């Protein structure tokens, strides 16, 4: 169809252009790491894991944009096994990474004493660590159950549950929804609400409107973190509520475009994270000044 | 050899009017924030007034603000302070203070007891 | 009358030895040393990262097997390093955390420390028990120990905030020589080859050589605008570095008494916390405040190198008595070796 | 005072100690230096650069 | 996530 | 390789113990207590050469260091200060005479390279003095600062139960003499902290408390890069 083609490239080229940003954004976020910054602080440590995370989602748009165009699993069923599981497990250690800065800063802010122990470069490496590896408990059984199966004459690359499979789908799927969406936004809001809150009374900088206009910067900041995790992240979420609770059309074009868009925005979140996180980070905005002068 | 020679004082009549210069030797005058401070007899070392390397950053001791004027010619390297309106606890041994560092705007232990970048100072007696 | 008698003859002294000065002064180290090559540009680079200190490192000292270090760091310890494989070989704990000075003994034996607490603790290495214990408290300086240099196992002079320099017994704890005259805080000593002479530059912006054994100042060395933080003899003995605050080293002859070469450059406005000297004398390595160390041309005033691998304040520089390595320890606690 | 006097006295004597001393020329020893700076520039590593075999840190 | 269902 | 195994572990061992010894040291706080010698900067948290006062609130550990046994002279040993986290000035702002010569301490430690990112605890003590200075009328502020002739008390200023307005006028003077030189320079690094206190006050270890975990809470905003 006319009309199917060119919704086809526009789904493309949006998965194209958050792949491209993605991509670009994390490795220029990790490059300025490893050059410059020399990883050593606990949230510089945070920052590349976050990158690092988000560059390995990204890796897997142009294996999803190229299965919508050819409608079908062209890369065999290893590489079925890679991908879908790097899906998941990239899914899960970004978010994590996001919600352990949550926590990093609630930890500097409200437990500051107990911060300068806590916050140690040799910790956060620890807990990044952990992070990678509480994710391996998604990541591998993931990786076990990915097959490649013909259906409706092409090759699809789904997840084989165990039986009865319609029932290990929709505990996988409350699963992702509760411990990658809703136990991270309900960590998030509340230790950048704690904080913020803390925040409200520190003597940030001498005089009414220099205090405040910092404050003011730390409070949109964190209002941009949390509000970008909603809509890159929720859109995909409630879809795949959607797509299980309620008999919708699923060959509808305005169905499938919704769906991608859906899609693209939580790879977006990805595409976002060098700019909310690196591009807003003090610090790298001190070396990138130091850099130019 | 850092050298600061203070001149210009001597017995002056209260309410009278006293210029006291610095000959400096031995550094580059225009790198140091200047000082001149006080020893009345009988008291410590009292800090009066210092000037910025350029010129600019000028400040006082209260109890001479409006009455002395402190200032730098660099080329000459002599630093001035333009006493008016003198009163009798101006008697002092005034000496000359260079900073211990160049381009800083912290001025260290210019008014201890055994600083060495200071001058000999010169006698200011202010009676009647 | 006598105090303005004795000033003006003090000044007339000072000019009586400013003529000497001059007359003695036919050319200049410039000049003499025009003709000669340079030396091409010294690119040192980190061979080893001496990690393990956790606060600001403020002194070291190589031994004179070139192989191991000590180093002084306000995080209460000494930490005695085989530089050759970054081993620790041991770790003293400090009773007071303001430290600004060590020393290592040239039998490897001992070593020094001192700070805050006016007193040059002598640790003994060679313990019956094997643990490094307090072999001395050297009390008596009544200002922080700014430096201090062993000349045997018994014999060391301690440089002081109280502006003072001593010679102190460690077998009797007392000060048998006390090296008065400097008017500012004493920064640093530095000992000659034969140990028989000792420079020490001082916050009254000049250096002063005094005989070891005779205990007098034998010579005064002006020239320094600001507080001389670091002092180093040439290694013939009969010149000396200073490093000061005023952003230039100089180069003083003993025999000469005047100060030969200054290295500076207009860029540079921070002060030198540590000098010292290749093997030869030919290259003058100073540690800087703006995080990095120049190697200078000794003989040209040309600026040889730039050891710029430091995060924070560079606060103590050594070289190797073989010449083979410099050890430049920072306030970002890390000492770095360099060839 | 005293102690004032005292200390400018000992000030005169110290420079009187150091006015009677023997200064060479500073091109002589301009050329002392010199003559050691290239009489040690092949045992100095740190301006002539050793081999890696025979340098522990490499 | 969601592409692959 | 015998011995050479045996020096690795026993290095190891040296870090272990350096690696412990400085989390410890990380769990405590530094601070460097200055002032002169009518300040009474001895009795303000009421429990030779360096001395060094420990005290303890809500189980974060202080070592404050009263540096005795030194000269008049402190450009050099005061850079041994660089890393502590708060410098406790304490003056005497009943002396107006030495206001000027504190006022100069405080701009030489705000401006100074190595001092320039240390907050300072400003504790203007002898307020019982400074109170019955001002309630006498003898010694006056403008004697000694003419702007006092043009200072007002300002709108943000909390005064004391039954304060009298020129004390109050007094104290504010005092401290916006000395939050003019913080205020001047190094915005955003450090922050002045001013206290009244008398010499019967037992609330200043908590204030040293809050203010260094005001302190604290900016560092780690700086490490976090928030600020």
């Amino acid at each position: 169809s006319a009309s199917s083609l060119a919704l086809a490239i526009a789904i493309t080229a949006l998965y194209s252009a958050v792949c491209a940003v993605g991509l670009l954004g994390n490795v220029l976020v990790m490059f300025g790491i490893v050059r410059y910054t020399k990883m050593k602080t606990a949230t510089n440590i945070y920052i590349f894991n976050l990158a690092l995370a988000d560059a390995l989602a990204t890796s897997t748009l142009p294996f999803q944009s190229a299965k919508y165009l050819m409608e079908t699993w062209p890369f065999g069923e290893l590489l079925c096994k890679a991908v879908l599981s790097i899906d998941y497990y990239n899914m899960f250690t970004s978010i994590f990474t996001l919600t352990m800065m949550s926590v990093d800063r609630y930890i500097a802010v409200c437990h500051p004493v107990k911060a300068l122990d806590f916050r140690t470069p040799a910790k956060a490496k620890l807990i990044n660590i952990c992070i990678w590896v509480l994710a391996s408990g998604v990541g591998v059984p993931i990786m076990v159950m990915a097959v490649t199966r013909p259906r409706d004459g092409a090759v699809v690359c789904m997840l084989q549950f165990p039986s009865p499979s319609w029932y290990w789908d929709t505990v996988t799927k409350i699963c992702v929804f509760l411990f990658a969406f809703v136990v991270p936004i309900l960590i998030i809001t509340v230790c950048y609400g704690l904080m913020l809150l803390r925040l409200r009374s520190v003597r940030l900088l001498s005089g009414s409107k220099e205090k405040d206009r910092s404050l003011r910067r730390i409070t949109r900041m964190v209002l941009v973190v949390v509000g970008a995790f909603v809509v890159c992240w929720a859109p995909i979420h409630i879809f795949v509520i959607v797509w299980t609770l309620v008999d919708i059309d699923r060959r509808d074009p305005l169905v499938v475009a919704a769906l991608h868009l859906c899609i693209a925005l939580g790879y977006a979140n990805s595409s976002l994270n060098p700019v909310l996180y690196a591009f807003l980070d003090e610090n790298f905005k001190r070396c990138f000044r130091q850099l130019c002068r | 050899q850092v050298q600061l020679q203070e001149s210009g004082g001597g017995l002056v009549q209260p309410g009278g009017s006293l210029r006291l210069s610095c000959a400096a030797s031995g550094f580059t005058f225009s790198n140091y924030k200047m000082n001149w401070v006080r020893q009345a007899p009988g008291k410590g070392l009292e800090w009066v007034s210092d000037i910025s390397q350029s010129g600019a950053s000028i400040s006082y001791t209260g109890s001479v603000k409006g009455r002395f004027t402190i200032s730098r010619d660099n080329a000459k390297n002599t630093l001035y302070l333009q006493m008016n309106s003198l009163k009798p606890e101006d008697t002092a041994v005034y000496y000359c203070a260079r900073c211990p560092a160049p381009f800083t705007r912290d001025c260290f232990d210019v008014t201890s007891t055994t600083y060495a970048y200071r001058g000999q100072g010169t006698q200011v007696t202010v009676s009647s | 009358s006598e105090l303005d008698q004795l000033r003006q003859e003090a000044e007339q002294l000072k000019n009586q030895i400013r003529d000497a000065r001059k007359a003695c002064a036919d050319a200049t180290l410039s000049q003499i040393t025009n003709n000669i090559d340079p030396v091409g540009r010294i690119q040192m680079r980190t061979r080893r990262t001496l990690r393990g200190h956790l606060a600001k490192i403020y002194a070291m000292h190589w031994g004179t097997d070139s192989r191991l270090l000590v180093s002084a760091s306000q995080d209460g310890k000494l930490i005695i390093w085989d530089s050759y494989t970054t081993n620790k070989v041991h770790a003293i704990p400090l009773r007071s955390s303001w430290v600004m000075t060590c020393a290592y003994a040239p039998s490897g034996n001992y070593v020094a420390c001192g700070g805050l607490d006016n007193i040059c603790s002598i640790y003994n290495l060679k313990t019956r028990e094997g643990n490094v214990r307090v072999s001395r408290e050297l009390a008596g300086h009544t200002g922080y120990l700014s430096c201090c240099r062993f000349l045997d196992d018994n014999q060391i002079v301690t440089s002081s905030g109280d502006t003072t320099c001593a010679l102190w017994d460690i077998e009797t704890g007392q000060q048998t020589t006390t090296f008065t005259g400097h008017t500012g805080d004493v920064m640093s000593l530095s000992l000659a080859p034969d140990t028989r002479l000792f420079v020490s530059g001082a916050c009254d912006a000049s250096a002063k050589l005094w005989d070891v054994r005779e205990g007098m100042c034998r010579q005064t060395f002006t020239g320094h605008e600001s507080d001389i933080n670091a002092i180093c003899f040439f290694p013939n003995g009969n010149a000396f570095a200073t490093g000061s605050d005023d952003a230039t080293c100089r180069l003083f002859d003993l025999r000469a008494d005047q100060e030969l070469m200054t290295y500076s450059h207009d860029n540079i406005i921070c002060g030198i916390t540590s000098v010292s000297f290749s093997k030869s004398g030919r290259l003058l390595l100073a540690g800087y405040d703006d995080f990095n160390c120049n190697v200078w041309d000794a003989l040209k005033a040309d600026r040889a190198g730039v050891l710029a691998g430091h995060d924070n304040r560079v606060s103590c520089l050594g070289v190797t008595d073989d010449g083979m390595a410099v050890a430049t320890g920072s306030w970002d606690s890390f000492l770095k070796i360099w060839n | 005072n005293t102690a004032s006097i005292a200390q400018a006295r000992k000030l005169v004597e110290q420079l009187k100690m150091e006015a009677n001393i023997d200064r060479i020329k500073v091109s002589k020893a301009a050329a002392d230096l010199m003559a050691y700076c290239e009489a040690h520039a092949k045992e100095d590593p740190l301006l002539t650069p050793v081999p890696a075999s025979e340098n522990p840190f490499r | 996530y969601x592409g692959f269902x | 390789s015998a011995e050479d195994k045996a020096a690795v572990e026993r290095s190891k061992m040296i870090d272990r113990n350096l690696r412990e010894d400085g989390e410890k040291a990380a769990r405590e706080v530094k601070l460097l207590l200055l002032g002169a010698d009518n300040s009474g900067k001895s009795t303000i948290v009421k429990q030779s050469g360096i001395f060094e006062t420990k005290f303890q609130v809500d189980k974060v550990n202080f070592h404050m260091f009263d540096v005795g046994g030194q000269r008049d002279e402190r450009r050099k040993w005061i850079q041994c200060f660089n890393d502590v986290t708060a410098i406790i000035f304490v003056v005497d702002s009943s002396d107006y005479n030495r206001l000027q010569e504190a006022l100069n301490l405080f701009k030489s430690i705000w401006n100074n390279r190595w001092l320039r990112t240390i907050s300072v605890i400003l504790f203007l003590n002898k307020q019982d003095l400074l109170a019955e200075k001002v309630l006498a009328g003898k010694s006056k502020i403008e004697d000694y600062f003419p702007e006092f002739a043009r200072y007002t008390t300002p709108e943000d200023a909390t005064p004391e139960p039954g304060e009298d307005p020129r004390v109050t006028r007094a104290k504010y003077f005092i401290r916006d003499e000395f939050l003019r030189i913080s205020t001047a320079s190094g915005d955003g690094r450090h922050y002045c902290y001013p206290h009244f206190t008398c010499a019967v006050d037992t609330e200043n270890a908590r204030r040293i408390f809050n203010d260094v975990t005001d302190i604290i809470i900016k560092m780690n905003l700086r490490d976090c890069g928030l600020f």
